[PDB]
Order: structure tokens, then C-alpha cells, then sequence
RNA sequence: AGGAUAGUGGCCUACCAUGGUUUCAACGGGUAACGGGGAAUAAGGGUUCGAUUCCGGAGAGGGAGCCUGAGAAACGGCUACC
RNA sequence: GGUCGGAUUUCCAACGGGGCCUUUCCUUCUGGCUAACCUUGAGUCCUUGUGGCUCUUGGCGAACCAGGACUUUUACUUUGAAAAAAUUAGAGUGUUCAAAGCAGGCGUAUUGCUCGAAUAUAUUAGCAUGGAAUAAUAGAAUAGGACG
RNA sequence: AGGGGAUCGAAGAUGAUCAGAUACCGUCGUAGUCUUAACCAUAAACUAUGCCGACUAGGGAUCGGGUGGUGUUUUUUUAAUGACCCACUCGGCACCUUACGAGAAAUCAAAGUCUUUGGGUUCUGGGGGGAGUAUGGUCGCAAGGCUGAAACUUAAAGGAAUUG
């Protein structure tokens, strides 16, 4: 049975932006994958994304632009510091310049460049980069 | 996936998968059941006192073929019987029945070095003078 | 799904997208609640109310004509089982394989079976326990299930 | 409560040194001593306005609330004025930065100045030693429902 | 395909697909106004009835459940809607 | 409730109640176990060691008992048994 | 810009914050330091861009003291207090160098001046403390419900 | 243990073959094979591929159900039906091509979505032997099953593929 709909996002748009898909067909769609997109396309990753209203769970499709290389859920969320957000950086992402380790914080849900702007650490939610 | 459990709260079963299975490594099962204090000719020592009861030519395993002058003695400090094998050309004649002797091994932790079959163990001293130095000649086998 | 099968069928009903169904309906809400307590008064269960609702009237969703669920207004109405709907059937089908049982000793299909049905029961029973709906310590203990089921 | 030989012992029980001087006769014509247990508890009117004595009670007995506030789930009532708590907690085990369920069973005494049931949550005040392995009172029942009173039949 | 409008697809792909794997999901069953020459009533009948549905006046039969829609009477017309 | 203690406490006694712990591992067995500060190694995570310079505990051949004393169940104190 | 790529700024870029309004909780009195003043009977001269406006009569005071018309419960995360010394990392210092140690340095030595002996970390649990995304929990269904 | 007991056939007999044949082959044949009431609980019990969920590829078939027809068909030589055809659809046993992917490879539509490593969860393994042995426990009338070591020994054992 279903478990993480947000891996189940991720996964679909990880296989579709793998295939060549310039569109991906995403549910049950929560509001914690809605702020993970809109995490990912403030910084460029995705193009817009619309959702649909079945009246049941929702739905999203997501514009693929190609600048996508893997998106996936770090599951279990981990609870972090502040100290092991670096080590989780190191670990998850290809390099010091670019990509973003993905935080629900109780400020939010945000990347970890903005989690370490604003002092906040949280649960480790996923990555992008 | 992976087969096994990832939530956050799976630590006890994950301790316990590690503990149980940490069983199957050699290592640890040793230190673990103290063999080394239970079953082992020394009592977890580098090296033994023993007295020599007998020597003894133990032929070479294939492809060599040789005699290889070992020599069975009994432990002094819980009368175990192993066998040691005397180390250089001649050597032999150094060690004599009824004399005291002190055994290291050879080097592999146990498991019978090269191809001596069934020898564990290695004369390093014969009568409190160092085998190496009655061969060098550097030193002389007392009389008692 | 299929909890004690290997089938993966999906056949579900797909319900409209519009919750204010279906502008065609003239029939009041109110005379759909006295057809649905004359029918409970006939007898009948809320599903097969439902069915026989859709079928020979133009009432599509009881929900939606009306603001509430058929069980919802048979317990408002005073006509709520002892024991729910499907609970019940469970426990009637559990006494229909064990009275094939008692004579046939080598079904050894019907007394696996029977299994299934009796952990769906105690399962079901459990969940209507912590829910309330069902009273502490109430038990299906196959002795009595006849004597739940009549 | 009033009824049921609050006398029930073999010696009387009183609260000592408060006397009920038999000469003079007010209206109530009895005295009970009581106190405010403090750190924002407040003394309940069961306690202010009960017949029992309790020695051990938190308010009305000589026992005194300092130390660790500690919070519980109630799963033994089968003992006279001692109940036993449950605290559960989640222990971290760095190595695989994760955490397993453990939990402990906490004996408290309980005032007669509260009614608790299997299931109440209630906060305990450390005391000093009352029994072998009794160190807490209950200060407080933070329980509104129970579970107990909606499990009925329905007619 | 690579490139497709997820968001608006054909009206003959959607008629083609599943009730369940359309964009929306939704019934694709009806219901029907049902005249018996027996009398002037109207009966609402559902187009899978899974019942056998009978008129006032008509009062014996009016339709025979099927594995899907419902086999509606020969002596019977009928309007969608 | 009393006794005892410097004092709380089944610490002990009288009476009463039948409780208390446990697969979230009680209870039992093993330890070539004194605990810790710490040590060796170590990308990160870890693995192994810690009788031993500091802290805490325990003991003075094995047990038990006690005197004097603010402080000892002391042993370069006593008493008995082995 | 008399200031030889060398030390800028309320016309602001992007940030990290707090407060207020938008249907927006701070349940509610106790006495007053007269709410970041929604009152100008008076009146304060710096000779024409725009933040240095005096005695302000009260006048609807949450930026404040325990009495209860006072509290759903957590996980999680931030910050802070403590967490012996030695050991570890590390600042200074010509032990002749070094391991070390915590010493030393400078006057004309006429009867003396002076730098130090830093700092960091030390986990889980407990204690306070800001947050309320994530995860759990509870409520009003035979109303035994809320508000006065 | 009772019934049954045609056939075939552990044991056995017997004729061959053979150096020996208490094997293969031939002819018989007790127990079994069948059944009832009880036991046993093991197989290369195999897809040697745990279960649940999501996504990723191009086709032709076929089973069950359902939907639709400028479709046909034995009835009315122009009726439901049933049977075929075409287009779909859900579920299933499976196949064909190729792997973009994976793998040591054989190969695999999962054995893919894995150093770009985290959907949930159960079980098992840690070089070859000793050994599924010894012992303790537990079940069985027995045969035996389940659980299950150590001493010691040893440099390979093993998988897939290449050439001969
Ligand atoms: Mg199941
Ligand atoms: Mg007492
Ligand atoms: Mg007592
Ligand atoms: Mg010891
Ligand atoms: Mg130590
Ligand atoms: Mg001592
Ligand atoms: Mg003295
Ligand atoms: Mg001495
Ligand atoms: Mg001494
Ligand atoms: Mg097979
Ligand atoms: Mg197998
Ligand atoms: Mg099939
Ligand atoms: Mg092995």
C-alpha cells in the first residue's frame, strides 16, 4: 500500500524527466508535494504545474524543462541539527555550488541554503539538484 | 525495500538484526565464546613453556617432499601436548628429549603454516638460550 | 487488495465530480427520508436501500439529495442495527460454512475458508470495538454466532 | 467519600495536632487543616471539603511536593491509594540515528481527593520516600473523558 | 509522444479510456425516463439496474439485470436523461 | 499502627488487602565485568580498549559480630569460627 | 573626488526579522510609574525641501505584581545555564632544538618595572527557552455541547 | 487398525549378461498401490526469483467480465438471444522484439527506476569442510521432524562465460 505519496511524486517525475518526458502525471498530489515543487521550481528545476481538483485527493501535472538531474525523498525523515546539515550536503548532493537538500522546518518547508539563512533546522524531507 | 525495516523508530530491530548476525564473524565469535581462554593450547598467550616428550618427523604435504623435525612437547601450565616445529638446518640436535623449551606460533593465528600438516607452533628457545643463537653459535646449550 | 486473496481487481463505483446532483431531481429531500424510514421499516439494509433508491427512483447519491448518509439517518431515525451491515454478513456467511462443516468433515477448503472468514470477523470486530460502535468485550465466539445471526 | 467508616482502621485516624476542642462547639463544629502543594497546583475542593485523612495526601496529609514533575498514563488501580504509572518514551540510538520505544512503570500514590481510572493521564510531584518504591503523588488528573463513557449501548 | 497536453486531451481518448483512468474520474452509467404502453407514468430507471425494476400500474416486470447495463423490456420505450 | 534508625522507607513487627515485574525481554545463566574522565584507530559513520597516575565504589586470607570515637561494621583495632 | 584599483549612501537590490490590517485572540478583574497618546482653555522665535516640538488635566493603559471567572497532551527543532582537572584541538613563549614545561620579558641593575598562565569541544537524559512545517493525540451525535 | 486387493511392483525368487552382477534386461512376486478412521509434516514442496505499493517499452495473441457498431450468422430469408468480426476497456495465464536500464555473465519488462546509493515490511547468508553432525529441549507409536554447536581441519571450494 501507499506509504509516501511524496516519493511516489518524486519517483514519477525522477522517471519521466529520465525518459525524456516534457510532462509528468502526478497523485495523490498532498500540499507537502505542492511546497516541494514550488521549492524546486523557485529554483528553476520545473516549469509551472497545475492541479487538478478531483474531489477526492487532488491531482499535478508538472512542465518538465530538462534542468532536472534526480529529485527523491530522504525516508525515514531524519530529524536534523543544525551541525548535520552539512554532513546531510555532503552526502546527498553532487557538489558544494549547486543543488538543495529539501527541510521541513517549523518555519517551513524550504531549502537548506534558506534553512541556514534564517538559523532553522527541521526534518530531512528530500533533494533536488 | 532493501529488506529491511527504515522508520525511525526500527532501531531495536535493527540493534537486534546486527547483534544476531554479528555471530557469523569469525572474530567476533571468539571474542565472544572466550575460546581462546577455552579451547586453545595456550591460554590466550603469545608464547609457552613446555617439555619436550618426543621428536617426531612429519613428512611435507604435496607437491614438496621433505621431513620436517618437529618435536611433541607438553605444556607446563595445563599439560596440553602440541607439536612445534624447530626452524633452521639442523637444530635438531639442540633440542634433546626431556628439555625445557618456549613455543610461539607461527604466524596465522592458529592454521598450520606452509607445508607442515597439523603444526601450529615453533621453538624459539631451548633450555632458556634462544635457538637462534645456538645455531649462530653465538651462544652455548647449558648442561642442566 | 484482497486482503486473504491474490486478486488485484479494481471494479469500484466512480462517484460524480458535481456533489450537487444531478438538476434534474424534483422529489424532496424530505420524501426521500420518509421512502428511506419506510423502507427500513420494511426490513431492508442501508446498501440495498441505496440500490433499490438508485434503481427505481432518480435519487443518485443519498448523500447529495439529501445532507446525510443512509445509516447516518436510520440512527436519527431509531432504526440502527444491533450490530452493523457488514459485520452481520461476515458473521452469517461464518455460520453458513460452519453448518456446511458439521456435516462435511473432509471439506478441507471449507474449514480454510472458514478461517478467512472468522479472522475478516475478528478483524472488523476489533475496528468497531475501538470505534465505539460496538460495546467493550463484545465477541464473536462461534458458539453464540448463530443465536447474533438468526 | 463521607460514608463507608472513613474510622476503618484499627486506630483512629485524625490529622495530628488539629484539635476539635469538645468544649467549644462552632457551626461546623470540626476542623480540617490543608495547604496549597504550590508550582501552580491548586488544592482541590474534594480535599478542602473531604473526610478522609491520608497522611501521604499531597494537601491535606504531611507529605511535600520538590523535585521532578513527571507525567503518566494510568494502567494499574488495584492497590489501595497507589496507583502505577506508564511513561513512554522514545530512546535515540545514535548509531543507526533512530529511535526505539521504551517505556517505565512509575508507582504513585494517589489522594482519595482524586478519582483516577485505567487510561487517566495524571502529573505526579516527587515526594519523599512513602513505600518501598513509591516516590511520587499525584498533583493532578488531566483526564476529561477517559474513553469509558461513550463504549455503551445505543438504543 | 515525449511531448503531450496532459491537461486537455481528446474527448475520444477519454471516451476510449477507463471510468476510473480519465483525467476526472467519473460514471459513465445514466439515467433513463421509461414509458410502458400499459399507462402514462414515467419510471427513472437506472441504465445498469442490477435490479428488476416494475411500474405502478404495470405492476409485474420492467427490466431484467444483466452483468452491465440492464435489459430493458421489448414492449418498452425509453429517453436517456 | 507501632518498633527501630540520625532520619524517610517492608528497614522490621502486628493486622489487613492481593498486589508487583514481564517479548518495549522480566526472571535465570555467563562475563577471561569494578564504573567513569579517557585510550588506539579513525573521510563521514564506526570498531576496539580502559587492572593502572584523576574522580567514585569495594576490600584487606574467608565470613560474621563489636568497642572506642564526630566519623569505622576499621582490620599496621578487638572477638569468635574456618 | 583639492580625498592617488586605496577607508561611500534615508533616491536602494536581495536577504534575515518584528509589529498592524484584511471575518484574524491577548477567556479576564484586582492600581497605579497617567496605551509606540484617535482630546490642543494655553503655547513654545533655530528670517522658505522633510524626521533635536516645552507645564500636555482627566479622558477605553494587553510593553507589569499572585489571588483564581487559568491552561488538551507530546515527538521534533532553536537558543541559553551548567557538564572537575588532567587528556584532546589550539594561542603565546629560543626548554641551545625537540618531546616538554608554564614559564618568562625588559631597564643604566643607583636596593625594579612588566606580559601571561587564553580559547574551543565534550554527545544522551534533565532544566529553562523561541517555532508550530512534519508525525501522533483530543473535542459537539440519543447533545450530558459553547457563549452571559 | 478395518475393508479392498484388477494392475503395476521397494523386499524376495528366478533366468540371463558379466571376471564378479546379491545391478541394469526378462518372468514371477510379499509389503505397497485403492479406501475408512487416525498419524507423519517432508520434496529440485522450483519461477531454485518473499509480500504490499508506485513509475518506466514496442507489439501480436489468448481466458473471464463489460461497453459500442454505414457489422455478419441458423431461425421472422429484415426479434431479444447464442455464435463469429471490428474497436475499446478491466482483471489473468503467458508469449515476441529490443534493451534506453540492470547484471560477473548466462540473461532479465523485472533480476529496471542502485556510489545520482532511503516507498513499507518479513525471513535468510557471511571462504570450503567438520555438519544439519554432537548435545539439550520439543513433537512423533516409530521412521524421523523442528531448534542446533564446538573442537579440529584446510587455500581454496564455488558462479558464469572463452578456447581447446
Ligand atoms: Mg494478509
Ligand atoms: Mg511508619
Ligand atoms: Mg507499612
Ligand atoms: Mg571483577
Ligand atoms: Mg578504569
Ligand atoms: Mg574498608
Ligand atoms: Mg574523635
Ligand atoms: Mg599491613
Ligand atoms: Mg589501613
Ligand atoms: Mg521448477
Ligand atoms: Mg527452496
Ligand atoms: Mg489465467
Ligand atoms: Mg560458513
Amino acid at each position: 500500500t501507499r506509504s509516501s505519496v511524496l516519493a511516489d511524486a518524486l519517483n514519477a517525475i525522477n522517471n519521466a524527466e529520465k525518459t525524456g518526458k516534457r510532462q509528468v502525471l502526478i497523485r495523490p498530489s498532498s500540499k507537502v508535494i505542492i511546497k516541494f515543487l514550488q521549492v524546486m521550481q523557485k529554483h528553476g528545476y520545473i516549469g509551472e504545474f497545475e492541479y487538478i481538483d478531483d474531489h477526492r485527493s487532488g491531482k499535478i501535472v508538472v512542465q518538465l524543462n530538462g534542468r532536472l538531474n534526480k529529485c527523491g525523498v530522504i525516508s525515514p525523515r531524519f530529524n536534523v541539527k543544525i551541525g548535520d546539515i552539512e554532513k546531510w550536503t555532503a552526502n546527498l548532493l553532487p557538489a558544494r555550488q549547486f543543488g538543495y537538500v529539501i527541510l521541513t522546518t517549523s518555519a517551513g518547508i524550504m531549502d537548506h541554503e534558506e534553512a541556514r539563512r534564517k538559523h532553522v533546522s527541521g526534518k530531512i524531507l528530500g533533494f533536488v539538484y | 525495500g532493501k529488506g529491511k525495516p527504515r522508520g525511525l523508530n526500527s532501531a531495536r530491530k535493527l540493534r537486534v538484526h546486527r547483534r544476531n548476525n554479528r555471530w557469523a564473524e569469525n572474530n567476533y565469535k571468539k571474542r565472544l565464546l572466550g575460546t581462546a581462554f577455552k579451547s586453545s593450547p595456550f591460554g590466550g598467550s603469545s608464547h609457552a613453556k613446555g617439555i619436550v616428550l618426543e621428536k617426531l618427523g612429519i613428512e611435507s604435504k604435496q607437491p614438496n617432499s621433505a621431513i620436517r623435525k618437529c618435536v611433541r612437547v607438553q605444556l607446563i601450565k595445563n599439560g596440553k601436548k602440541v607439536t612445534a616445529f624447530v626452524p633452521n638446518d639442523g637444530c635438531l640436535n639442540f633440542v634433546d628429549e626431556n628439555d625445557e623449551v618456549l613455543l610461539a606460533g607461527f604466524g596465522r593465528k592458529g592454521k598450520a603454516k606452509g607445508d607442515i600438516p597439523g603444526v601450529r607452533f615453533k621453538v624459539v628457545k631451548v633450555s632458556g638460550v634462544s635457538l637462534l643463537a645456538l645455531w649462530k653459535e653465538k651462544k652455548e646449550k647449558p648442561r642442566s | 487488495g484482497r486482503m486473504h486473496s491474490a486478486g488485484k481487481g479494481i471494479s469500484s463505483s466512480a462517484i460524480p465530480y458535481s456533489r450537487n446532483a444531478p438538476a434534474w431531481f424534483k422529489l424532496s429531500s424530505e420524501s426521500v427520508i420518509e421512502q428511506i424510514v419506510k423502507y427500513a421499516r420494511k426490513g431492508l439494509t442501508p446498501s440495498q436501500i441505496g440500490v433499490l433508491l438508485r434503481d427505481a427512483h432518480g435519487v443518485t447519491q443519498a448523500r447529495v439529495i439529501t445532507g446525510n448518509k443512509i445509516m447516518r439517518i436510520l440512527k436519527s431515525n431509531g432504526l440502527a442495527p444491533e450490530i452493523p451491515e457488514d459485520l452481520y454478513y461476515l458473521i452469517k456467511k461464518a455460520v453458513s460454512v460452519r453448518k456446511h462443516l458439521e456435516r462435511n468433515r473432509k471439506d478441507k477448503d471449507a474449514k480454510f475458508r472458514l478461517i478467512l472468514i472468522e479472522s475478516r470477523i475478528h478483524r472488523l470486530a476489533r475496528y468497531y470495538r475501538t470505534v465505539a460502535v460496538l460495546p467493550p468485550n463484545w465477541k464473536y465466539e462461534s458458539a453464540t454466532a448463530s443465536a447474533l445471526v438468526n | 467519600s463521607t460514608e463507608l467508616t472513613v474510622q476503618s482502621e484499627r486506630a483512629f485516624q485524625k490529622q495530628p495536632h488539629i484539635f476539635n476542642n469538645p468544649k467549644v462547639k462552632t457551626s461546623k463544629r470540626t476542623k480540617r487543616w490543608y495547604k496549597n502543594a504550590g508550582l501552580g497546583f491548586k488544592t482541590p475542593k474534594t480535599a478542602i471539603e473531604g473526610s478522609y485523612i491520608d497522611k501521604k495526601c499531597p494537601f491535606t496529609g504531611l507529605v511535600s511536593i520538590r523535585g521532578k514533575i513527571l507525567t503518566g498514563t494510568v494502567v494499574s488501580t488495584k492497590m489501595h491509594r497507589t496507583i502505577v504509572i506508564r511513561r513512554a518514551y522514545l530512546h535515540y540510538i545514535p548509531k543507526y540515528n533512530r529511535y526505539e520505544k521504551r517505556h517505565k512503570n512509575v508507582p504513585v500514590h494517589v489522594s482519595p481527593a482524586f478519582r483516577v481510572q485505567v487510561g487517566d493521564i495524571v502529573t505526579v510531584g516527587q515526594c519523599r520516600p512513602i513505600s518501598k518504591t513509591v516516590r511520587f503523588n499525584v498533583v493532578k488528573v488531566s483526564a476529561a473523558a477517559g474513553k469509558a463513557n461513550k463504549q455503551f449501548a445505543k438504543f | 509522444v515525449l511531448v503531450q497536453d496532459l491537461l486537455h486531451p481528446t474527448a475520444a481518448s477519454e471516451a476510449r479510456k477507463h471510468k476510473l483512468k480519465t483525467l476526472v474520474q467519473g460514471p459513465r452509467s445514466y439515467f433513463l425516463d421509461v414509458k410502458c404502453p400499459g399507462c402514462l407514468n414515467i419510471t427513472t430507471v437506472f441504465s445498469h439496474a442490477q435490479t428488476a425494476v416494475t411500474c405502478e400500474s404495470c405492476s409485474t416486470i420492467l427490466c431484467t439485470p444483466t452483468g452491465g447495463k440492464a435489459k430493458l423490456s421489448e414492449g418498452t420505450s425509453f429517453r436517456r436523461k
